[PDB]
RNA sequence: GGUGGAGGUCCGUAGCGGUCCUGACGUGCGAAUCGGUCGUCCGACCUGGGUAUAGGGGCGAAAGACUAAUCGAACCAUCU
RNA sequence: AACUUUGAAGGCCGAAGUGGAGAAGGGUUCCAUGUGAACAGCAGUUGAACAUGGGUCAGUCGGUCCUGAGAGAUGGGCGAGCGCCGUUCCGAAGGGACGGGCGAUGGCCUCCGUUGCCCUCAGCCGAUCGAAAGGGAGUCGGGUUCAGAUCCCCGAAUCCG
RNA sequence: AGUUCUCUUUUCUUUGUGAAGGGCAGGGCGCCCUGGAAUGGGUUCGCCCCGAGAGAGGGGCCCGUGCCUUGGAAAGCGUCGCGGUUCCGGCGGCGUCCGGUGAGCUCUCGCUGGCCCUUGAAAAUCCGGGGGAGAGGGUGUAAAUCUCGCGCCGGGCCGUACCCAUAUCCGCAGCAGGUCUCCAAGGUGAACAGCCUCUGGCAUGUUGGAACAAUGUAGGUAAGGGAAGUCGGCAAGCCGGAUCCGUAACUUCGGGAUAAGGAUUGGCUCUAAGGGCUGGCAGCCGACUUAGAACUGGUGCGGACCAGGGGAAUCCGACUGUUUAAUUAAAACAAAGCAUCGCGAAGGCCCGCGGCGGGUGUUGACGCGAUGUGAUUUCUGCCCAGUGCUCUGAAUGUCAAA
RNA sequence: UUAGUGACGCGCAUGAAUGGAUGAACGAGAUUCCCACUGUCCCUACCUACUAUCCAGCGAAACCACAGCCAAGGGAACGGGCUUGGCGGAAUCAGCGGGGAAAGAAGACCCUGUUGAGCUUGACUCUAGUCUGGCACGGUGAAGAGACGUUUUUUCACUGACCCGGUGAGGCGGGGGGGCGAGCCGGGCUCUCGCUUCUGGCGCCAAGCGCCCGGCCGGCCGGGCGCGACCCGCUCCGGGG
RNA sequence: CCAAGCGUUCAUAGCGACGUCGCUUUUUGAUCCUUCGAUGUCGGCUCUUCCUAUCAUUGUGAAGCAGAAUUCACCAAGCGUUGGAUUGUUCACCCACUAAUAGGGAACGUGAGCUGGGUUUAGACCGUCGUGAGACAGGUUAGUUUUACCCUACUGAUGAU
């Protein structure tokens, strides 16, 4: 046989991200003395569309505490922030929408977005449009907090991780039918070469496990074991179940 | 005169895509193109620049809003929740 | 009753394409062309150049298609 | 002399042209004169053929410079090895500057330069390559040749240093 | 200059001003000042604007590719006429004038709007501002300084001919193929359609002469019938523009729809209506439309060109889109929609001989990755024995090396 | 009317996202009927252009054992040749498609070959990857359970190997010093804080103070140091290990 | 061919059991002789020719031949044997006309004569089968039809002894 489309995606080539017109990487501030002890003020200059991303991005500007400079930060835009607004990042920032605080100081039930997976990494979790994480509980003795991720999983993270109060803007995006193959063509022309997708049963056996046959049938169980070799791991990968999810 | 009986704004799609999808997208097409009152200046000028980005032509204030509506129910609920926790944080 | 001018909207030119005649031709004008008749013609549109992916490899809106007239595994030399 | 040239008729392309100019490609095919061996699927007094000689002139039109998708060194890593990966990532990555201080020299030797060292100050953080359609200061009128001209000449301007 | 048998104050050609500087029209302003507006007003084709300051006044700025001017009439062109070596940028006369109009075409500038789960480069390079370290002279032959006006010097290198395509390029060739662009006249007409013409171009496409048999290839016509032909109405044919009227089943209420079906269409002579400028009126301008009527021809008039045959159903695929370059354009592929599955980053999926390697990823579950079905509507029943997948494990048969 | 449509359904072998039923619009998709139209046809005719045709010039190619009239016979069972009969007359022109089992291409069908290749899997033998155990890198301390001060194991901790993230490696750890509260009989402590939250401004290149030094004539000119800006430390800061 | 029966009677007008002898190669088989360095594979259309096992017509014989209609048989292939709906069809079935609507061969006549509907490549759908790739004298849809100018034959045209 030949290498299947899934295998070919990992080699880069025509399968790399379309990053020509993106505005940069959306991150929190790099943690420094100001955010470790107090807070720093910043002003929202612009809220911009980022190609390939549902959520808008905020362009916040801070004062450099050591030099005569202005620092431009590219934050994830929490819903409700506006241009000209003051945002504050640090340990002693106040619990307002758009402020960046360590999750340790946030009370139980706080809604956050752009939450650091590890302390200092500048924000990794709950960055998709409309999403957020909640704060469940703190363990001051071990300095660790329990949060609920948008997928529903619960995670124990360091209390020192920073995060933005509120939910990511641009929510409810998936509530609109696309209605058109052309509109889906434009959605992915800004992201990557993944569209349109050709079904496995519609290929020949040479380039897919499901291909071939005088009838368009899978011919083998579609739940494939977790340890299947690359080029064989297609279909429902390591599925715990199949069918309609009935109930909770 | 009234030109269509029920299709309204989704009359631009003719017969395509099915009644239910055209019905469902009709709610969004109206909302995402409406001009909302600007809370900062009061002029009915708040208009959507891009998905999630709402701009006012009077005062030039841009707001991170919802995808198709100026502010979402989830976001409005969180603002009140974050307001209460703040009070119970500093009493 | 007007105004307005949306649309992967319709007739239709340029352009792009290539349904039927199973027409022409079939030691051709042509190792795929010609005529009429036809599809589409604001979009998933057409196209120049630059650039990337190289042979059990690429690339494929998927026909085992395309990859220099070569493709169910190119071409070149060697093993021979 | 059906086919060349001139004159006159009758026609056609009919501004999405059979018109006037370019890019890529060609490379002298361009222009003048001569030949009619061979070639131009008849002929030719003709030709983009053959022969002998000519023809392309710029601060201002392009390249040249910039960066684009991308390509590609060094440090480093890998590698039996030719080498490969990688492009800021495991790097002591600056050979610069207003100013000031010490000397050495000079010249319109008066006083100003130059130079060496010291003091002081210093993010850019990526060598380099990448477009004759992208970015990119500044040239237009008239005349002139067999063949060149926004390039030659005449006239009138402009940018940069 | 052409025509002139008749007519035609006729028909044709032609009737300039560069860059740069100055001045001024014109266009634009989300710029200022006064003032305070409901009996709300202003305003566009649409919009849209106002107590966060509308109307009304008076200003300011930006572009001015338009006109005048310096250039610049000396040049160029038209015409008439003289010379010369006659291969002279030869010499002279006259002229290069005055108005109108337009949903016109082409370009360009500007205003305002719609579309996006699409938001539509970077850098070289240039400029302004904030700050005020500093420097400059002591009342003068004044100094530092100057993005002001003149003046002085220089701008090296490489390309530049011509073809650019039914003959200069690629297809073995002067090959009916292929091959990226710019400018774009009159008439008819909705028109960059077709048909004819001017500017410009060409010589019929690698030959001519004479015939006009068959069979062809390409076009036409046909009495009466009208698919009886054939696998099949293949082929051809009918319909066709525009105006007026009229339009069903079904429908996802958008469509169906140019449904279907009728009438009209020439030429000529008129009538009515539809505006602008100046000083309910008067005067002068004007540009194409629409409607109506009479008359008229052998009923012919969208007279060429251009230009849908239609209806009732069944199957398939929702649609638009794509596909086997060179025998298959399809019901196949894709698609929105729907439903599963993996994954919280020391991760999922994948690449790589190799690594602190690489793509997704400038990413973070409204995400990325892997599948099936295939718009909407309605529904999607039973089976976990089989084969898969998955979860629990020292409770625990077999089980390698150490 | 072996066609079409509507019904029927013990359906060889229909059936529910291997999706079932439907249904507007759409289709160079398949099919049936009808109106209209017509040379598709009855049944053919005529006309035009370009050929063919003849001429001047110019001029290939495919193919070819020898060749080239038939009947039958026998024959490798369908003769151009051979046997027996029929018979035979130069050289040619335009057509034609009966024959040459005409040309074209070492049959693609079929079989054989101990010849292959693409693809599949419950074929045979392997293999990258992947899961898993052992050994090494590979360390420190506490306990718990054991065995004989050593040593096996479990758990919990450590950091220094090793790894990850961030930063222009910019304030880390400990102590000092100062402010708000608490409290025992004005001082010590429990113990917290380190000066920025209203506004779409500004914010560096030190003020001030203390101490020294220099040039010129106590006055002018010009410098240095310290505090301002706490002290000491061994991993830059975190996260793992 | 024999003749038990049928035919009211009566074997043989016309039929004919049980038996038996032949012919044909327009059916299918059986075989594998020729052809696999290729003889173009169904049907239709078109066109000519031939056979007779004669449907019609001419001339006749026999009937259970009154006439009419019909049946059997002889010489006999001269002349005919049609238009259509369904189907790719051969075959079949029906409608209609007719004197009659007979049956066949020519490489199952006839693809450098056509057509390409079917079969019989590559695309695709359904059912059954297979774990699968895939298969199916099971359905379905779309799928390139080359060359004559040579020899002969034939048709016509010059001509030759
Ligand atoms: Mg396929
Ligand atoms: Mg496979
Ligand atoms: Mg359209
Ligand atoms: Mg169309
Ligand atoms: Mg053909
Ligand atoms: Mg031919
Ligand atoms: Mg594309
Ligand atoms: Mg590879
Ligand atoms: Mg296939
Ligand atoms: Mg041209
Ligand atoms: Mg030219
Ligand atoms: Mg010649
Ligand atoms: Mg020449
Ligand atoms: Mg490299
Ligand atoms: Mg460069
Ligand atoms: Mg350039
Ligand atoms: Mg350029
Ligand atoms: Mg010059
Ligand atoms: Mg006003
Ligand atoms: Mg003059
Ligand atoms: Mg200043
Ligand atoms: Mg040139
Ligand atoms: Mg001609
Ligand atoms: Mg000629
Ligand atoms: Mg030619
Ligand atoms: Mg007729
Ligand atoms: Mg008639
Ligand atoms: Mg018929
Ligand atoms: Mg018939
Ligand atoms: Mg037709
Ligand atoms: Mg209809
Ligand atoms: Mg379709
Ligand atoms: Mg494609
Ligand atoms: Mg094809
Ligand atoms: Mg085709
Ligand atoms: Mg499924
Ligand atoms: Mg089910
Ligand atoms: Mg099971
Ligand atoms: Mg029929
Ligand atoms: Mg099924
Ligand atoms: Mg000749
Ligand atoms: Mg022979
Ligand atoms: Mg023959
Ligand atoms: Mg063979
Ligand atoms: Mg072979
Ligand atoms: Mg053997
Ligand atoms: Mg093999
Ligand atoms: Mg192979
Ligand atoms: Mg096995
Ligand atoms: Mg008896
Ligand atoms: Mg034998
Ligand atoms: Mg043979
Ligand atoms: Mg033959
Ligand atoms: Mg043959
Ligand atoms: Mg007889
Ligand atoms: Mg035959
Ligand atoms: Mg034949
Ligand atoms: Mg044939
Ligand atoms: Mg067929
Ligand atoms: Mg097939
Ligand atoms: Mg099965
Ligand atoms: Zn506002």
């Amino acid at each position: 046989g030949r290498v299947i489309r899934g295998q070919r995606k990992g080699a880069g080539s025509v399968f790399r991200a379309h990053v020509k017109h993106r505005k940069g990487a959306a991150r929190l501030r790099a943690v420094d003395f100001a955010e470790r002890h107090g807070y720093i003020k910043g002003i929202v200059k612009d809220i911009i569309h980022d190609p390939g991303r549902g959520a808008p991005l905020a362009k916040v500007v801070f004062r450099d505490p050591y030099r005569f400079k202005k620092r431009t930060e590219l934050f994830i835009a929490a819903e409700g922030i506006h241009t000209g607004q003051f945002v504050y990042c640090g340990k002693k920032a106040q619990l307002n929408i758009g402020n960046v605080l360590p999750v340790g100081t946030m009370p139980e039930g706080t809604i956050v977005c752009c939450l650091e997976e590890k302390p200092g990494d500048r924000g990794k979790l709950a960055r998709a449009s409309g999403n957020y994480a909640t704060v469940i509980s703190h363990n001051p003795e071990t300095k660790k907090t329990r949060v609920k991720l948008p997928s529903g999983s619960k995670k124990v993270i360091s209390s020192a991780n920073r995060a933005v109060v509120g939910v990511v803007a641009g929510g409810g995006r998936i509530d609109k039918p696309i209605l058109k193959a052309g509109r889906a063509y434009h959605k992915y022309k800004a992201k990557r070469n993944c569209w349109p997708r050709v079904r496995g049963v519609a290929m020949n056996p040479v380039e897919h496990p499901f291909g071939g046959g005088n009838h368009q049938h899978i011919g083998k169980p579609s739940t494939i074991r977790r340890d299947a070799p690359a080029g064989r791991k297609v279909g429902l990968i390591a599925a715990r179940r199949t069918g309609r999810l009935r109930g909770t | 005169a009234k030109r269509t009986k029920k299709v309204g704004i989704v009359g631009k799609y003719g017969t395509r895509y099915g009644a239910s999808l055209r019905k469902m997208v009709k709610k969004i097409e109206i909302s995402q193109h409406a001009k909302y009152t600007c809370s900062f200046c009061g002029k009915t000028k708040m208009k959507r620049r891009a998905v999630g980005i709402w701009h006012c032509g009077s005062c030039m204030k841009t707001v991170a809003g919802g995808a198709w509506t100026y502010n979402t129910t989830s976001a409005v609920t969180v603002k009140s929740a974050i307001r209460r926790l703040k009070e119970l944080k500093d009493q």
